[PDB]
């Protein structure tokens, strides 16, 4: 239920925030790593799209003119990054919401159907949601056509 | 290395002026009032509000003219400026307190001149 | 450490030892002074703000209440007798007008008065000292007058100190004492050991002679507050204060009117430091308090309809008495986040024109004040009133409203811990599930593509198997055909399961509102059982999981299942939970402060962390000292041994020691008795826990060669087993004591018969004092031994599972909050009603179509599509159905005329808040 | 201590902020990073007094930031060893004594109270106190503590005092 961000070190016991905001100490053991999430969606008041590291003010919230660099989301909160501040080695949480801005056509064989390339057959290397590569059998090159244009040649 | 013990400090603090506890009030009082008076800008810093209201908690005189008055008389011994500031924002209640708050003190000038000194500092606080 | 077996040593009870302040006998004058002061400073009381009775045991008192603070002091500190012993057996001592938890409160008020009686001490040494290093200038020379800044540290002064009956008055004393004695006391500590500001100025240049010629001494005027007249005729002077000036006019004051300013100074502080005015202000103070709020610039925007400082965020002429539960803590929180600053007076602010708008301080300016038209009565008439303008405003209004507002901050504090403490008290008094024993906790995890774990306990809460369910969390009824096929041999395996194991209860966690769909499940296959027969009907619970997470979290559920996954584990503790909540609480909740991590309150984290942690494991020694604790099934059951150290005087070390003790004997407590021949525990903590710890004899068997007391099953104290038997003996109607204490507990229908009046009587009569109450306790034990005193189990009602599925409260969730949600659907009936969307917390809202915008609305689709989010304003609430109705117009939204937001504050202050946002408009 | 210095800081001008307004962004800029900013040559940064000048901006290659190096007079609070100087006290308990002066946070250890002063946990309010109860320091007091010990703590110095010389205490 709880993820939380090291940011203090020490030789036996360990210091990591959680979403919370609070400092809870754990042990080397007991902690087990967890993947950052590279790509992550979230919320914010303003209603507008906001991604990691994305510099940001805490308006409302637990923390007031703050300002930090976001390292890891989470549904309703974040973990936000600065180097001014001495509380909790510099990283602290806050919400999302309080945040504010500051493949299945793949390796198939298709033959083209319609357009200036009708007839000719191909396998599918890449295919976009509306266009498709093939690279030709016969001509030794590979051509974008669009999908509505290409039909799977069935064994 | 540096302290009122060896009264060894940097360059910088060489060339630079030193500040007392009032005037410093009074310095980021008015600044205060500037930002407030300014719209539309960053909200200050909770660090500055914590000196401010300290620096006025701790402030000795409260008066620009106090302020000059003291610094005159300040600057009229040859004193130098740590020691001035030092003894200007502690007002020492007696010639053997500040001896003890500041030791480069005893040994420079003598007992009854400091008393003085102190008496008529005593007499500037309001 | 060597403490922890001094402690086990130690024939006291170890919560007794551990007390900061060590217990010691109390004489029966200190017993009366401290029941007195007890009473009056913890029942006879009423607060400031207006705060409800937290007591829950009645199922406020006058003087009687004295003389059973009285007994209870006497019983711990003489007797060393803790608090659930005196409940428990000594209740004719303190009962009625005292139960556990107001016993509780006076030993708390007991430390308060110990300590103050130390205060007292050191301060009536201090004042002693002064009296005579003063006394030795005297002594030299006798005939010199003592100089007018040297005051006598007469017998008013010490009785003064003598009468204190508050921290704030001792404070009040010692203010007044160093505010003319502190600059001699370092000559004070020097002449000792050898025989073995602004002020200053004012006492060096000699104001103070000037100072005592204004009219009246400060006690004087002090008195003139008190009686609010002028007692005290002010004393006028020939000379003008000018003329008096230039007398004491010197290089320090060198104008008249600085030596004037000096003069008024000195007046000014000696009337604030007079302990009489600070009494009378004080209660001044606490009976005209009122309380301002003004935001910052911060709070104008920060605190919105939605914040918790939304109410009070302009506040005018509050009475302080107002102030309600944890208002004060809020609005203390919101100053010191910034969004507004508070102010306490005793006048009204902007109500120029009212009736009698006179200030305190116009209203004591005659009390000061010599009514005369001569020139120099008026000067000293001016001097006086500038004097005691600044004594008030500079010093006594300040700190004044700040004892106010720490007082108000306490109250609110206390508020909120006592409602933590009933929080508590309320989980901890649910009694095991009777079925209408073997549980089965099913628990379940918000993803979808995670599985069910269910883990069957036996009567005894042992894990004994498990099951897996890969796609419980599917419907059955699902479109997808591989879908309905996964969730219908879920059901097979879980009913195959169900056929064999036979438990006779199946819990669910509530996780989420699929918590319902998982007991429709579990009701359906248990349903097709008893159609045909094969199995008995099986209870169907669901049950909060705050208690199995919180387990799930704690290393010991990894020590003691290392291989069992977290779902298991938390399953585990629901049927733990379900089968015993106090023992699962108890076992749940370390020392490591894991009670600490339920949510007993919102502001919890704001009060006093030791005052929580005491409250809440005060109500967990009273729940399991009422239900009692059975060393053997501790020893044979690890984890119910937490509740030894909840037990009366034993506390973790004794408790811990006691299991030692059995475990490295490899025997069972077969008899109370062996709690002293064998494991050597010394008297005093004998007799007070030995009532409360429980030897299931029937379970003990023949194995026991030893004697066996029956009654050693029982509350029945061993100082009254005699009791116990004669009542039996009487009971039978006899013409031996341990062949009717058998029949009679095999037969007590013939209890009834008994004149329990009559023993009562005897035992008066031959020195026992009034027992009645605890001959009808033995009589209602051999009725039925350890009868268990909690409330029975019940199904959690509509508003419990709304809550917890949703994790919704009505403070949280109110028609008019302002609410996110995502559309899932148009609800239909072509023809469509509205709008069907669902929220975070599983409920399911409605927009309809009129309320789908400010203007008419066509056709819902092109306004809403199916995902997207819509700020919505909640109309209606129905939680038996998960429903909320939704709008969400923009002037719903906008709500010009304030019908949707919360109500606020009485005094609201709304002509500020008008300026405030036409200036920002501006 | 309180102190008044001239210093210089590089300040980098991103050119979306090259219009008419540039030299007050740059003063703006300059205020928001140097104020409140603690070094170990400097100590602590109070306030900006005035900006000295603006030294002609430079265009960095290949990228369009430019630097302006900034004069600027500033009052700062650096510390030392062994100075006495005035303290307001915010909180005491059995461990130590926590004061502070201006931004700095001090603290007196038991070590540092003259054998005089005991602990009182009795006491309500942690207080340190002697036999003759003639110096009592509560919260909220101003003492007169010489410093000791001085430490960068994450570009923030923090330091310890002490109170153990005479006369040192409440007045």
């Amino acid at each position: 239920q709880t993820v939380g961000v090291i940011v203090r070190l020490e030789r036996e016991t360990f210091q990591v925030l959680n979403m919370y905001g609070k400092v809870v100490t754990v042990r080397h053991q007991a902690v087990t790593r967890k993947k950052d999430n590279r790509f992550a969606v979230a919320l914010d008041s303003e209603q507008n799209n906001i991604h990691v590291k994305d510099i940001v003010k805490v308006i409302d919230g637990p923390h007031s003119g703050r300002e930090g660099e976001i390292r890891h989301l989470f549904r309703s909160f974040a973990f936000l990054h600065c180097k001014k501040l001495v509380e909790n080695g510099g990283m602290f949480v806050c919400k999302t919401r309080h945040l504010v801005l500051a493949n299945e056509l793949i390796g198939q064989t298709v033959r083209i159907s319609q357009g200036p390339y009708k007839g000719y057959i191909g396998v599918v290397k890449d295919a976009t949601e509306s266009t498709a590569r093939v690279e030709l059998h016969s001509t030794c090159q590979t051509i974008s056509v669009d999908r509505q244009r290409l039909t799977t040649v069935g064994s | 290395e540096e302290d009122a013990s060896q009264l060894i400090f940097p360059k910088e603090f060489e060339t630079a002026e030193t500040l007392l506890n009032s005037e410093v009030h009074m310095l980021l009082e008015h600044r205060k009032q500037q930002n407030e008076s300014a719209e539309d800008e960053q909200e200050l810093s909770e660090v500055f509000m914590k000196t401010l209201n300290y620096t006025a908690r701790f402030s000795r005189f409260k008066n620009r003219e106090t302020i000059a008055s003291v610094r005159s008389l300040l600057l009229q011994k040859k004193l130098h400026k740590f020691e001035l500031a030092c003894l200007a924002n502690l007002c020492p209640e007696t010639a053997e307190e500040s001896k003890a708050l500041i030791p480069s003190l005893e040994g420079r000038f003598e007992d009854e001149e400091l008393q003085q000194i102190l008496d008529d500092i005593q007499t500037k606080r309001s | 450490t060597d403490q922890d077996n001094e402690i086990r040593a130690t024939d006291l009870p170890e919560r007794f030892q551990l007390r900061s302040i060590p217990v010691k006998g109390a004489e029966d004058d200190e017993l009366e002074e401290e029941a007195d002061w007890i009473y009056r400073n913890a029942f006879a009381t009423p607060t400031i703000s207006l705060q409800e009775s937290c007591d829950y045991l009645d199922r406020r008192k006058g003087p009687s209440t004295i003389q059973k603070i009285k007994e209870a002091l006497g019983f711990m500190r003489n007797q060393h007798f803790e608090v659930p012993f005196i409940a428990f057996y000594r209740k004719e001592y303190v009962e009625p007008e005292l139960h556990i938890n107001d016993l509780w409160r006076v030993w708390q008020w007991d430390e308060k008065w110990t300590q103050l009686r130390i205060r007292k001490e050191n301060l009536t040494r201090l004042f002693e000292k002064m009296q005579a290093y003063q006394y030795e200038q005297i002594s030299a020379d006798p005939d010199k007058p003592l100089a007018d800044g040297i005051r006598a540290l007469d017998t008013t002064d010490m009785e003064r100190l003598k009468d204190v009956q508050s921290m704030d008055e001792l404070k009040d004393v010692y203010n007044h004492f160093l505010l003319y004695y502190g600059r001699d006391i370092p000559k004070m500590q020097n002449a000792a050991k050898a025989s073995r500001d602004m002020y200053t100025i004012c006492q060096s240049a000699g104001l103070d002679g000037l100072a005592k010629k204004f009219g009246l001494t400060p006690e004087q005027f002090g008195e003139n507050l008190r009686d609010s007249y002028q007692r005290h005729e002010t004393e006028q002077f020939p000379a003008e204060p000018l003329e008096l000036a230039k007398d004491y006019v010197c290089s320090q004051f060198p104008t008249p009117e600085a030596v004037l300013e000096g003069a008024r100074y000195m007046v000014a502080l000696q009337i604030a430091r007079e302990p009489l005015v600070r009494q009378v202000l004080r209660q001044t103070f606490q009976e005209r308090a009122k309380l301002n709020i003004t935001p910052t610039k911060k709070g104008r925007k920060d605190v919105d309809e939605a914040h918790y400082a939304y109410s009070f965020k302009y506040l005018k002429n509050k009475p302080v008495k107002e102030l309600r539960d944890d208002q004060f803590l809020k609005i203390c929180l919101a100053e010191d986040e910034g969004l507004l600053t508070t102010d306490i007076s005793i006048d009204l602010k902007g109500v120029e024109g009212y009736g009698n708008d006179q200030t305190y301080f116009e209203e004591i300016k005659q009390f000061y004040y010599r009514d005369e038209f001569s020139h120099q009565v008026q000067e000293w008439n001016r001097q006086r009133t500038m004097a005691i303008e600044r004594a008030l405003q500079q010093f006594l209004y300040v700190q004044m409203a700040k004892e106010l507002k720490n007082k108000l901050l306490a109250e609110a504090k206390e508020y909120v811990i006592k409602a933590c403490s009933r929080k508590l008290y309320n989980w901890l008094r649910v009694a095991p599930y009777r079925p209408d024993i073997r549980v089965l906790g099913i628990a379940f995890s918000s993803a979808r593509d995670h599985p069910v774990f269910c883990a069957l306990v036996n009567g005894e809460g042992e894990v004994t198997d498990f099951l897996r369910l890969p796609h419980f969390t599917k419907r059955r009824t699902a479109w997808r055909e591989e879908e309905r096929e996964k969730k219908a041999q879920d059901i097979e395996t879980l009913k195959k399961f169900l056929l064999n194991k036979k438990p006779h209860v199946v819990t669910v966690a509530g996780e989420n509102r699929d918590a319902q769909m998982l007991i429709e499940d579990v009701k359906r296959i248990v349903h097709e059982l008893d159609q045909g027969q094969q199995l008995s009907s099986i209870g169907v619970e669901l049950v909060d999981n705050e208690l199995a997470i919180l387990y799930m979290n704690s290393k010991k559920s990894e020590a003691e299942f290392r291989d069992y996954p977290p779902v298991l584990r938390q399953a585990v503790s629901l049927a733990r939970r379900i089968q015993d909540p106090l023992i699962e609480f108890a076992q749940v909740c370390s020392s490591d402060e894991d009670i600490l991590c339920l949510k007993f309150h919102p502001l919890q984290e704001h009060v006093v962390k030791e005052e929580l942690l005491n409250a809440l494991y005060c109500e967990f020694i009273n729940r399991v000292n009422e239900v009692g604790v059975d060393v053997n099934r501790a020893i044979a059951h690890p984890y119910s041994q937490a509740l030894i150290q909840y037990v009366c005087g034993l506390g973790p070390r004794k408790g811990t020691h006691l299991l030692k003790i059995l475990k490295q004997n490899n025997t069972r407590l077969e008899s109370r008795t062996q709690l002293v021949t064998m494991c050597h525990m010394g008297p005093k903590v004998f007799m007070n826990c030995a009532g409360f710890l429980k030897i299931d004899t029937a379970s003990l068997g023949d194995s026991t060669d030893s004697y066996i007391e029956v009654l050693d099953g029982s509350r029945v104290h061993p100082e009254t087993y005699e009791w116990a038997r004669k009542m039996a003996v009487d009971a039978l109607e006899y013409d031996n004591p341990a062949g009717a204490l058998e029949e009679i507990l095999e037969n007590p229908e013939r209890l009834k018969d008994l004149d329990l009046d009559a023993f009562a009587e005897e035992l008066e009569r031959q020195g026992y004092g009034d027992k009645h109450i605890t001959l009808y306790d033995i009589r209602a034990e051999l009725s039925c031994r350890y009868k268990d005193l909690r409330t029975a189990y019940r199904s959690p009602n509509t508003e419990e599972i709304f809550n917890m599925l949703t994790k919704e409260t009505p403070e949280t969730f109110y028609i008019g909050k302002l609410i996110i949600c995502n559309v899932t659907g148009i609800a239909h009936r072509g023809q469509a009603i509205g709008v069907k969307t669902r929220l975070d917390n599983g409920v399911t809202g409605f927009i309809p179509t009129k309320f789908l915008s400010d203007k008419v609305v066509k056709r819902p689709e092109e306004r809403v599509k199916v995902g997207m989010t819509v700020h919505c304003r909640i109309m209606k609430i129905d939680i038996e159905k998960f429903s909320a109705d939704l709008t969400c117009r923009t002037s719903d939204l906008m709500d010009r005329n304030n019908e949707w937001k919360l109500p606020k504050d009485t005094y609201y202050d709304f002509d500020a808040e008008a300026a405030d946002h036409k200036q920002e408009e501006d | 201590m309180f102190y008044h210095i001239s210093l210089e800081h590089e300040i980098l001008l991103h050119p979306r902020y090259f219009g008419p307004n540039l030299l007050n962004t740059v003063k703006q800029k300059l205020f928001t990073e140097v104020e409140g900013t603690c070094t170990g040559k400097y100590g602590f940064v109070i306030a900006v007094t005035t900006i000295d000048n603006i030294g002609a901006g430079v265009i960095q290659p290949g990228r369009g930031f430019v630097l302006y190096p900034v004069k600027y007079k500033a009052i700062v609070f650096r510390p030392f060893k062994g100075e006495v100087v005035d303290a307001v006290v915010t909180q005491v308990n059995k461990v130590g004594l926590f004061t502070e002066i201006g931004p700095m946070s001090c603290f007196i250890s038991r070590h540092s109270i003259p054998s005089e002063m005991e602990f009182d946990p009795n006491s309500n309010p942690p207080c340190y106190k002697t036999m003759d109860e003639d110096i009592v320091i509560q919260q909220d007091d101003e003492i007169r503590l010489k410093i000791v010990g001085t430490r960068v703590d994450k570009n923030d110095i923090f330091a310890i005092g002490s109170l153990m010389d005479d006369y040192l205490g409440l007045v």
